[PDB]
RNA sequence: CCUAAGGUAGCGAAAUUCCUUGUCGGGUAAGUUCCGACCUGCACGAAAAGCGUAACGACCGGAGCGCUGUCUCGGCGAGGG
RNA sequence: CGAUCAACGGAUAAAAGUUACCCCGGGGAUAACAGGCUGAUCUCCCCCGAGCGUCCACAGCGGCGGGGAGGUUUGGCACCUCGAUGUCGGCUCGUCGCAUCCUGGGGCUGAAGAAGGUCCCAAGGGUUGGGCUGUUCGCCCAUUAAAGCGGCACGCGAGCUG
RNA sequence: GCCCGGAUAGCUCAGGGUAGAGCAGGGGAUUGAAAAUCCCCGUGUCCUUGGUUCGAUUCCGAGUCCGGGCACCA
RNA sequence: CGCGGGGUGGAGCAGCCUGGUAGCUCGUCGGGCUCAUAACCCGAAGGUCGUCGGUUCAAAUCCGGCCCCCGCAACCA
C-alpha cells in the first residue's frame, strides 16, 4: 500500500521493495502582466512545473494568466522572491493543493569520514541532486572540526558515491629542527608520521558538532 | 580589461591594433578589450 | 605514453645534441607534419600531451604519425642528495630531436584541421617548430 | 576607564553580580571605556536562575567609573564603583531595573531607556 | 608456526607516548601546558622493584584568592656615580 | 709444501670498544651558522585551451603539456672566515621591497543598487588586545578600515633577555 | 593533480561475439506454524556522456568518482 | 632510502646448504558411526611455487629486473 516519508528522508520504507516515491504538487496560477510571461516560462520549467493552460483577458493587453501544476516544495523559499523579480513585481500567484503526485525522486546520503550522517540525509529530484551534493559536501568541508586526519566528505545515491571533499590534515612540523643536511633524517621523522596518520585514519571517529549542522541548515 | 602576454581576437568582431608598444584588442563587446603587459 | 618494452642497457650516458636531424627530416606518411626547429630531449610525457591534443581536434576521422619514440632513458639523483654514490635513478624516457626532424605527420583531414591540429601539438613541446606540408621534395627523397 | 581585565559591578537585575572586561568597542585599538562606552565582557559572578549565568560573553554599557569623567561646564563626576548594565545589539537593557545612580552621558550616548530607569542621574 | 618461556597483578599519551596539540571530559571569553578519563603501551611492569601512601620539600608542574610600577605607560622625587 | 697475509706490495707470531670528564698539535686542505655560486626544490608570473560555468573556452575558472622570474624554503657545491663571522625565539629600535592586508584611482563582471568577485595603477600612512605553546608558525577568543608578505648576517646579544 | 586499477543487479562481487554468482528481498519447499537450511524469480539503461567496430562492460575520448604511491597538508 | 630476511594448495608452516622429488598440520569435498550434530574413522581434490627475464638438457631451488611484506638503521651539529 501506501504511507508517507514523514519528517525524516532517512527514516523511509526499505527502498529494495519500493515502486512510487509521491510529491506533494500543487495548482498554480499566475497572473502576469505582459509578456514578463517569456521569464515565468523558464523560472517554472527549472521549477518542474507542468504547463497546462494559458489564457488572454484581452482589453490592453498585457494581462496573460498561465496555469501550472508544480511540485509543492519546489516552491517555499526562492520562488515568491524570483516571481517578484523577473516580474519587476506585477506577477500575482495563488494556489490550491491539488493532491500528490509520483516524481523521479532520488535518496542522497551525506557521509562523513566514512560514517552516514543522517541528520544530513535529504531527497531531491536527479535532474538536480548532484548539484545539491555538489553543494553540501563542499559547505560541510568548511566546518567540520579538521583533524589530526584527513577526513573525507561524501554524497552517496544509494551506495554510489556522486561528489567528494576531502578535510585536512591537522599536521605537525616533524623537520623543524632538521639542518644537519642529511635526507634520511627527514625521512626517518616523515615515515613515522606518515604511519600514524593511517593509524589515526583508520580508527578515528569524527563526530560533526551541533554548530557545524547549524551552518549547513541554514 | 585583459592584460597578458599574449593578445588575441576572442570573437570576430574582435581587432587587433598597436599602442603604446604594447598589442592591444578592442572590440564592441568589453570583456575582448586587452593590453599586453 | 610510450616507453621501450626491453632495452639491454637501463642507463645511458647523456652524449650532445649536435648537428642537423640525421633522418626522418621529409614527410613520408602523412600530409602535414610539424618539424623542430632546435634539438632538445622530448620527453614521453609531452608526445603524449601532443599526440592526445591533436587526437581531441580529429573527434572523428584523421591518421596520426608519431615519427619520434623515447627510446632514450633519462636520469635523476633522488632530491636532497649529495654528489656521488652512483648513477640516479631511470625516471622517465626521451627522444632526441635536432632540427630538420619530422616528429608528427596528420592524414586524412583537412587542411585548416592540419595546421590547427600540429599548431597546438608545438603548444606542447619545449622547442620552436614550423609545419610543413608534403612536397614534391619528400616524394624524391 | 575601564580595560580589559577589569572587573565592573552589574547595576540591574539580569542576573550577572560581576562581570570582566575583554574588549572595548570604540574604534580598533582603544585603550579605555568610561561612561557610556560599550565593552564585551565575561559574566564572572552570577546568581542563580537569573538571565545571565556565569561564563557568558555579554555587552554592556559603562554606567558609573570611579575615575572621575570630566565635563564641558568645568566640573567633574566621581562614582566609588566602575558599573556596568547589560544591553542586547539594540544597546536596550536586559534587564528591568537598574539600580545606583548612572551618569548624565548616558543620554547623549542613546541609553535614554537605561537613564529612565534609573533611581538618579548626576 | 615458533620459544627456554612467551609480560601476571597493578599501572598507562606517563620524569616513559614517537605519530601527537591522540580522543573524550573539566577548568578559561579563548588552554600545544594542567587535571580526570580512554587504551592504538613506536618503546610501563613487579627489589636497575610494581601500584599506592599521612607527613615532610628554598625540588618541578597547573589553578584560584589577596596585593601590587610586572604590565597598559609612564611620571615625579631622593641619595651614590 | 704451510697464505680469503682478500685492507689481496702482504705494519706484530699475537688485538675490540667508549668518552657529554676529556686533552694537545693542526685545518676554513674539511662538516655544522651566515654569506657566496647554483636554483633541483620552493614562491610568484606567463604560454597552450582540453573541461567547468543551465546557454557561453577566457565574469570567475584552466586538464595534459610548454616558457620564465625571484632568491624569502629544503638542499647541491665547499670559495673568504676553525691564532673564533656567538645559535632559535622574545623585547627594543627601525628601515627597505612590493608579488597590496586596509585606505586612494581605475578596467571587466555571471556589475540594478549596496555589497562582492577579478585584474590594472598605487609603497603616503596604517596594519589591535588577548588564551595555548620557548616557539617562529598556527589554532582559538574579542574586535577592526585592515588585522599584508618578504629583505636588511632567516636586521638588530661590544643593545637587553636567556 | 600523479603512477598503478577500479566503477557490472537493492548490496558485496567473478568476467571483443550482449554478463553471471553469492546476498537483500518476493514467492515457494520443509513444519502444526516458525527459526535454520534449500528451491524459484526480476529493472541490470555492464557509472555518465561521445566515438570506434558487422559485433563493445572490453578499445579510443571526455566527465564524475573508489582503493593504494608521491605531493601539497601548526 | 641503507642493511638483513621473506613471498609455495583455502589458512599456518617444510622443501631451496643442496637443480631432476613439492611435504606436514588444519580446512574443504565424497563415504561411514550416531536418532541427529560434533569428535572420531576411511577415501579424494586442490600448488606449476609473487611476477617478468636470464643460466641450464632440466629451475620452487641458481642469477638479475620489477612488485609486495617483515625486521633493523638513519647519527655530530
Ligand atoms: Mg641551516
Ligand atoms: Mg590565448
Ligand atoms: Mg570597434
Ligand atoms: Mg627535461
Ligand atoms: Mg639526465
Ligand atoms: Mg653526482
Ligand atoms: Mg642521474
Ligand atoms: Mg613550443
Ligand atoms: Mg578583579
Ligand atoms: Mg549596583
Ligand atoms: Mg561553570
Ligand atoms: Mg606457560
Ligand atoms: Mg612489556
Ligand atoms: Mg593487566
Ligand atoms: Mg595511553
Ligand atoms: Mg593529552
Ligand atoms: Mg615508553
Ligand atoms: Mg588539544
Ligand atoms: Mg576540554
Ligand atoms: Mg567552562
Ligand atoms: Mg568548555
Ligand atoms: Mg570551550
Ligand atoms: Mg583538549
Ligand atoms: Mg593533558
Ligand atoms: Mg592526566
Ligand atoms: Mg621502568
Ligand atoms: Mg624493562
Ligand atoms: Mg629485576
Ligand atoms: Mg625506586
Ligand atoms: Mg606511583
Ligand atoms: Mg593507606
Ligand atoms: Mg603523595
Ligand atoms: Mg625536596
Ligand atoms: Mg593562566
Ligand atoms: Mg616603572
Ligand atoms: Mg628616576
Ligand atoms: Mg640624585
Ligand atoms: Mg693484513
Ligand atoms: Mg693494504
Ligand atoms: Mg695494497
Ligand atoms: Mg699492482
Ligand atoms: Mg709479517
Ligand atoms: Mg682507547
Ligand atoms: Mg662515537
Ligand atoms: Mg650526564
Ligand atoms: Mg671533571
Ligand atoms: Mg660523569
Ligand atoms: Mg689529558
Ligand atoms: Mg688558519
Ligand atoms: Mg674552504
Ligand atoms: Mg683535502
Ligand atoms: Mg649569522
Ligand atoms: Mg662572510
Ligand atoms: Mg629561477
Ligand atoms: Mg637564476
Ligand atoms: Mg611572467
Ligand atoms: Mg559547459
Ligand atoms: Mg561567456
Ligand atoms: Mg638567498
Ligand atoms: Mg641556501
Ligand atoms: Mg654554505
Ligand atoms: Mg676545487
Ligand atoms: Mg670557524
Ligand atoms: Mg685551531
Ligand atoms: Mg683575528
Ligand atoms: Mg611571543
Ligand atoms: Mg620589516
Ligand atoms: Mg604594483
Ligand atoms: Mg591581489
Ligand atoms: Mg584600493
Ligand atoms: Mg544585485
Ligand atoms: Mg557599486
Ligand atoms: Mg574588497
Ligand atoms: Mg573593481
Ligand atoms: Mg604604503
Ligand atoms: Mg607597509
Ligand atoms: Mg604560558
Ligand atoms: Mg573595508
Ligand atoms: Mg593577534
Ligand atoms: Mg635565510
Ligand atoms: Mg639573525
Ligand atoms: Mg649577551
Ligand atoms: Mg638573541
Ligand atoms: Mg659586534
Ligand atoms: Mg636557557
Ligand atoms: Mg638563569
Ligand atoms: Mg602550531
Ligand atoms: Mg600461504
Ligand atoms: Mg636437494
Ligand atoms: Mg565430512
Ligand atoms: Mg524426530
Ligand atoms: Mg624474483
Ligand atoms: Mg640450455
Ligand atoms: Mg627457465
Ligand atoms: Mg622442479
Ligand atoms: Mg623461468
Ligand atoms: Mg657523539
Ligand atoms: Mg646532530
Ligand atoms: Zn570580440
Amino acid at each position: 500500500g501506501e504511507e508517507v516519508e514523514v519528517h525524516n528522508p532517512a527514516d523511509l520504507p526499505d527502498p529494495t521493495r519500493i515502486e512510487e516515491i509521491l510529491e506533494p504538487y500543487v495548482k498554480l496560477t499566475i497572473f502576469t502582466p505582459e509578456e514578463y510571461v517569456g521569464s515565468l516560462m523558464q523560472l517554472l520549467q527549472e521549477k518542474r512545473g507542468r504547463l497546462v493552460n494559458m489564457n488572454y483577458l484581452p482589453g490592453a493587453q498585457k494581462r496573460v494568466e498561465l496555469v501550472y501544476e508544480a511540485p509543492f516544495a519546489e516552491i517555499l523559499y526562492d520562488f515568491h522572491d524570483r516571481l517578484k523579480s523577473v516580474s519587476r513585481g506585477y506577477a500575482s500567484m495563488d494556489y490550491e493543493q491539488a493532491g500528490y503526485r509520483p516524481g523521479d525522486l532520488v535518496k542522497v546520503n551525506v557521509l562523513v569520514h566514512g560514517e552516514v550522517v543522517d541528520a544530513l540525509t535529504f531527497i531531491a529530484h536527479r535532474e538536480k541532486a548532484y548539484t545539491m551534493a555538489r553543494a553540501i559536501v563542499d559547505k560541510l568541508a568548511e566546518v567540520i572540526p579538521r583533524q589530526l586526519f584527513e577526513v573525507p566528505i561524501q554524497a552517496a545515491i544509494g551506495g554510489k558515491i556522486i561528489a567528494r571533499a576531502t578535510v585536512k590534515a591537522l599536521r605537525k612540523d616533524v623537520l623543524a629542527k632538521c639542518y644537519g643536511g642529511d635526507v634520511t633524517r627527514k625521512k626517518k621523522l616523515l615515515e613515522k608520521q606518515k604511519e600514524g596518520k593511517k593509524r589515526l585514519k583508520a580508527i578515528g571517529k569524527v563526530e560533526v558538532p551541533q554548530e557545524a549542522f547549524l551552518a549547513v541548515l541554514s | 580589461m585583459k592584460v597578458r602576454a599574449s593578445v588575441k581576437r576572442i570573437c570576430d568582431k574582435c581587432k587587433v591594433i598597436r599602442r603604446h608598444g604594447r598589442v592591444y584588442v578592442i572590440c564592441e563587446n568589453p570583456k575582448h578589450k586587452q593590453r599586453q603587459g | 605514453m610510450l616507453m621501450p618494452r626491453r632495452m639491454k642497457y637501463r642507463k645511458q650516458q647523456r652524449g650532445r645534441l649536435k648537428g642537423a636531424t640525421k633522418g626522418g627530416d621529409y614527410v613520408a606518411f602523412g600530409d602535414y607534419g610539424l618539424v623542430a626547429l632546435e634539438p632538445a630531449w622530448i620527453t614521453a610525457q609531452q608526445i603524449e600531451a601532443a599526440r592526445v591534443a591533436m587526437v581531441r581536434h580529429f573527434r572523428r576521422g584523421g591518421k596520426i604519425f608519431i615519427r619520434i619514440f623515447p627510446d632514450k632513458p633519462y636520469t635523476k639523483k633522488p632530491l636532497e642528495v649529495r654528489m656521488g654514490k652512483g648513477k640516479g635513478n631511470v625516471e622517465g624516457y626521451v627522444a632526441v630531436v635536432k632540427p630538420g626532424r619530422v616528429m608528427f605527420e596528420v592524414a586524412g583531414v583537412t587542411e585548416e584541421q592540419a595546421m590547427e591540429a600540429l599548431r597546438i601539438a608545438g603548444h606542447k613541446l619545449p622547442i620552436k617548430t614550423k609545419i610543413v606540408r608534403r612536397d614534391a621534395y619528400d616524394e624524391a627523397q | 576607564m575601564i580595560q580589559p581585565q577589569t572587573y565592573l559591578e552589574v547595576a540591574d537585575n539580569t542576573g550577572a553580580r560581576k562581570i570582566m572586561c575583554i574588549r572595548v568597542l570604540k574604534g580598533s585599538n582603544a585603550k579605555y571605556a568610561t561612561v557610556g562606552d560599550v565593552i564585551v565582557a565575561s559574566v564572572k559572578e552570577a546568581i542563580p536562575r537569573g538571565a545571565v549565568k556565569e561564563g557568558d560573553v555579554v555587552k554592556a554599557v559603562v554606567v558609573r567609573t570611579k575615575k572621575e569623567i570630566k565635563r564641558p561646564d568645568g566640573s567633574a563626576i566621581r562614582f566609588d564603583d566602575n558599573a556596568a548594565v547589560i544591553i542586547n545589539n539594540q544597546l536596550e537593557p536586559r534587564g528591568t531595573r537598574v539600580f545606583g545612580p548612572v551618569a548624565r552621558e548616558l543620554r547623549e550616548k542613546g541609553f535614554m531607556k537605561i537613564v529612565s530607569l534609573a533611581p538618579e542621574v548626576l
